[PDB]
RNA sequence: AACUGCGAAUGGCUCAUUAAAUCAGUUAUGGUUCCUUUGGUCGCUCGCCACUUGGAUAACUGUGGUAAUUCUAGAGCUAAUACAUGCCGACGGGCGCUGACCCCCUUCGCGGGGGGGAUGCGUGCAUUUAUCAGUGGUGACUCUAGAUAACCUCGGGCCGAUCGCACGCCCCCCGUGGCGGCGACGACCCAUUCGAACGUCUGCCCUAUCAACUUUCGAUGGUAGUCGCCGUGCCUACCAUGGUGACCACGGGUGACGGGGAAUCAGGGUUCGAUUCCGGAGAGGGAGCCUGAGAAACGGCUACCACAUCCAAGGAAGGCAGCA
RNA sequence: GAAGCAUUUACUUUGAAAAAAUUAGAGUGUUCAAAGCAGGCCCGAGCCGCCUGGAUACCGCAGCUAGGAAUAAUGGAAUAGGA
């Protein structure tokens, strides 16, 4: 619900807070101001990082992560793993002698920033190269694709 | 490895030192300084391969013991010192100043350059930084560090500096249709006029150039080294004046060469 | 030694991964410092590239700042009284990064009483009166009083800083690591945080 | 033992002091004048600019 | 001869281990360390020896011990670029807070708007925090530089008590001082070179008479730490219940070090690569360390295990997968 | 020319980058050759030396780049939440 369920206080490190709050301003309504940066590659943020109040240092937008390496692409597969979805990449893998295809596919866990509110099992994403995140996860998302959806019952 | 490696194989020697098989296990394996390993040229092997001057690296010991062979002006007697591309090599008791430049081949060529030529040298500048107390440096093709350059020079662009003093006399920008030489890769030692830069946000640019003759090529920014003002090179060009020729017509004109002095 | 290597967890599918080599000394590890507080106590160790470190084992002062009042003195360590890692770092009074600290005021309220020229943490007054009245009043000038004024109507202080200064002690966050640089320095907590916190040690008690 | 080397190795060292903070000063100038040029012309381009939106504002 | 410095972490040997491991191509450090070389920087700090401070210890002399070793004890000296300790100069001040006082002001009784300022307290780079503003730069900084408040570890950061070769110049105040060229060595820091380490993507032989594994004792992820050169379950605490698999996980085998390559020879392919180049690993087997920029070193040390040498039986010394 | 592509891929062609050695291959009478990376030309002699080489190709798959767009996969307006 809140955003501070933790046992240390949960906040941007680089935003002071207590800038000497005085009788001039309001109380209220006041809302803390919120660091988020551009990434580069032409990835917009999205209007979720920039109005939200949530704290994720492992974001992209508003966290201490710097995307760089390789771009990449795959499809939802879980979404169990807090804040940390399961995404697989399909390719074809060339055997010479008998100079034909065979189908492979690799797991990797990329870090969701809850910036990304509405996302599916069979989304599109698209992940960019940071450093290791934790032991096993070392991409992050940067952009969410529906697939065939849009429209409910 | 425990450490640092401090010899060189023989067939693990850069190939344009060209280096033959069968008169040693070993290569000289150039000491750490302004150049990397694989672009540089130790003084043991342009005294000896290159000029002959000497037959042993015994000889060449002594003749830099003797203190006199000057490197962008100052005397090195280290025999394996990376003398690099660019950099002036004076020997003042004979008077020979050769200037270290590419052939067409990507191979360092022997070249004579005047004395009055032998006084400054071409940088590109890989760094602009500002240093304690608001002041800027730049850092160039070699380990130089020139404080307080003009605010105008960027990145990727060449500078004139003269020697034994370390200022900068003078710059040309990186810019559409200056002059321009090769300094690594496939079309190494090859001179054109830069026609585009196209860039790659990540990854490296790739800059396409065109010869006197209309050939264009493509290769990454980072071997692509300034050299003149539009069409004019600011150093002699060594002979050939970076043209590449194809092997048939390279073949005609030997040809042609053995027949009029044979 | 005590190491920090990779090659001895289980793979990402579970399996066991064999070694392929002896561990090496760039991947050691070393026994934690556990900063106490007591009279000052620092040991040196040569790290890798002949460079030092500064086990903390034993601190009594630090640098902390105010913040909204851009004050940084020098001060005593009091307590531990919160740690979000563990309990039994509070109850053993172990000085780390994120830890919560009582620190005494002293050095704070001498600056605001030089600074902005109110009483600040005084119960009921004219107790200290031959310090404090000459370092209240001065019988100063008028256009420096009327700067002080200036300064006056902005010296309002929230009130769980008020009350932490009727107490003598501030809480307060270390923001350096002891152990690693041999300091306990950090912030007074203000704000947001000062009720997170102060909520906090308000739960475990009962 | 004092001898007149270690004397003048010190003179030595005291006139290394003199030349560099000499150096320095001649350095510091240069570039200040140079500073001032440059962007003395950036400024003056800038005006250029203004005064291209105030001709092209009236026709 | 000995002290000090440096090197001894390279080279050489072998292929036991090792199956996404090693390794190859690719890419990254905006997530780190780096002796040396090269280029910067080295009066930027206001603060009763400096024409040079202090104590030792080798080699040396001499008295010895032990069966025995590159074993060493006791006594007497003497050095430093070893070990310490510590000025002067620049140095005139400037800048930022502090402000007793003094002057010109609406003036009328005041409200006054501007100015000088005595006295204090701090100042440079590096370190560790916190705040403010936004000189250069990247695709992207919580970058670089700036400003402020402080801190700055006695197993304690810099701010030269070092050494050669030429020997010259100024003298009034006054001839006894003061100045000077070229180096060597040295340095905290920045860059550079040689790298190293950790990561990204794709790629490996046979086996199902190996089909479900991993997860109490970290398995997958989150939050806060600890340690580390740094990123990270690397480790700890508290949470969540994850992660992998018929696209063959997990397990087992290999008479498996990987690769560049080698043999065969229509085109396809099948075998081989211990072996001179590159990468790895090891030094009888395991383990743990010291020193250093760099080693978990073995032509370093400590311990156990297995072999094994000398002994006067009290002890002592070992490591050819270097060349013979 | 700053920006972007009215889907995204596979495919195909090009360009960069893929150590050297080995292999293919150019030049060169090791006395021939296997090799090697060397060599060749005038001296009536000052000649107080001249010319020239040490190429090029290939380097699977994966990654990067720029043209094509047939073939093959895929996507957009149906409760219109369409342009
Ligand atoms: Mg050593
Ligand atoms: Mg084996
Ligand atoms: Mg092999
Ligand atoms: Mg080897
Ligand atoms: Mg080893
Ligand atoms: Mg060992």
């Amino acid at each position: 619900a809140d955003i501070q369920t933790e046992r240390a206080y949960q906040k941007q490190p680089t935003i002071f807070q207590n800038k000497k709050r005085v009788l001039l301003g309001e109380t209220g309504k006041e809302k803390l101001p919120r660091y988020y940066k551009n990434i580069g590659l032409g990835f917009k943020t999205p209007k979720e990082a920039i109005e939200g109040t949530y704290i994720d240092k492992k974001c992209p937008f508003t966290g201490n992560v710097s995307i760089r390496g390789r771009i990449l692409s795959g499809v939802v597969t879980k979404m169990k793993m807090q804040r940390t979805i399961v995404i697989r990449r399909d390719y074809l893998h060339y055997i010479r002698k008998y100079n034909r295809f065979e189908k492979r596919h690799k797991n990797m866990s990329v870090h969701l920033s809850p910036c990304f509110r509405d996302v599916q099992i069979g989304d599109i994403v698209t992940v960019g190269e940071c450093r290791p995140l934790s032991k096993t996860v070392r991409f992050n998302v940067l952009k969410v694709t529906k697939a065939a959806g849009t429209k409910k019952q | 490895a425990r450490g640092p490696k401090k010899h060189l194989k023989r067939v693990a020697a850069p190939k344009h030192w060209m280096l033959d098989k069968l008169t040693g296990v070993f290569a000289p394996r150039p000491s750490t300084g302004p150049h990397k390993l694989r672009e540089c040229l130790p003084l043991i092997i342009f005294l000896r391969n290159r000029l002959k001057y000497a037959l042993t690296g015994d000889e060449v010991k002594k003749i830099c013991m003797q203190r006199f062979i000057k490197i962008d002006g100052k005397v090195r007697t280290d025999i394996t010192y990376p003398a690099g591309f660019m950099d002036v090599i004076s020997i003042d008791k004979t008077g020979e100043n050769f200037r270290l430049i590419y052939d067409t081949k990507g191979r360092f060529a022997v070249h004579r350059i005047t004395p009055e030529e032998a006084k400054y040298k071409l940088c590109k500048v890989r760094k602009i930084f500002v240093g304690t107390k608001g002041i800027p440096h730049l850092v160039t093709h070699d380990a130089r560090t020139i404080r307080y350059p003009d605010p105008l020079i960027k990145v990727n662009d060449t500078i004139q500096i003269d020697l034994e003093t370390g200022k900068i006399t003078d710059f040309i920008k990186f810019d559409t249709g200056n002059l321009c030489m090769v300094t690594g890769g496939a079309n190494l030692g090859r001179i054109g006029v830069i026609t585009n830069r196209e860039r790659h946000p990540g990854s490296f640019d790739v800059v396409h150039v065109k010869d006197a003759n209309g050939n264009s090529f493509a290769t990454r920014l980072s071997n692509i080294f300034v050299i003149g003002k539009g069409n004019k090179p600011w150093i002699s060009l060594p002979r050939g004046k970076g043209i590449r020729l194809t092997i048939a017509e390279e073949r005609d004109k030997r040809l042609a060469a053995k027949q009029s002095s044979g | 030694g005590i190491s920090r290597d990779n090659w001895h967890k289980r793979r990402k599918t579970g399996g066991k991964r064999k070694p392929y080599h002896k561990k090496r000394k760039y991947e050691l590890g070393r026994p934690a410092a556990n900063t106490k507080i007591g009279p000052r106590r620092i040991h040196t160790v040569r790290v890798r590239g002949g460079n030092k470190k500064y086990r903390a084992l034993r601190l009594d002062v630090g640098n902390f700042s105010w913040g909204s009042e851009c004050c940084t003195r020098k001060t005593r360590i009091i307590d531990v009284v919160y740690n979000a890692s563990n309990n039994e770092l509070v109850r053993t009074k172990t000085l780390v990064k994120n830890c919560i600290v009582l620190i005494d005021s002293t050095p704070y309220r001498q600056w605001y009483e030089s600074h902005y020229a109110l009483p600040l943490g005084r119960k009921k007054g004219a107790k200290l009166t031959p310090e404090e009245e000459e370092i209240l009043n001065k019988k100063r000038s008028k256009k420096i009083q009327k700067k002080y004024d200036e300064r006056k109507k902005n010296a309002k202080i929230s009130s769980l800083l008020e009350e932490q200064f009727q107490q003598g002690k501030l809480l307060a966050c270390i923001a350096s690591r002891p152990g690693q640089c041999g300091r306990a320095d950090g912030y007074v907590l203000e704000g947001k945080e000062l009720e997170f916190y102060l909520r906090k040690i308000k739960a475990r008690k009962g | 033992l004092v001898t007149p080397r270690v004397l003048q190795h010190k003179r030595r060292r005291i006139a290394l002091k003199k030349q560099r903070t000499k150096k320095n000063k001649e350095e510091a100038a240069e570039y200040a004048k140079l500073l001032a040029k440059r962007m003395k012309e950036a400024k003056e381009k800038r005006q250029e600019q203004i005064a291209k939106r105030r001709r092209l504002s009236s026709l």
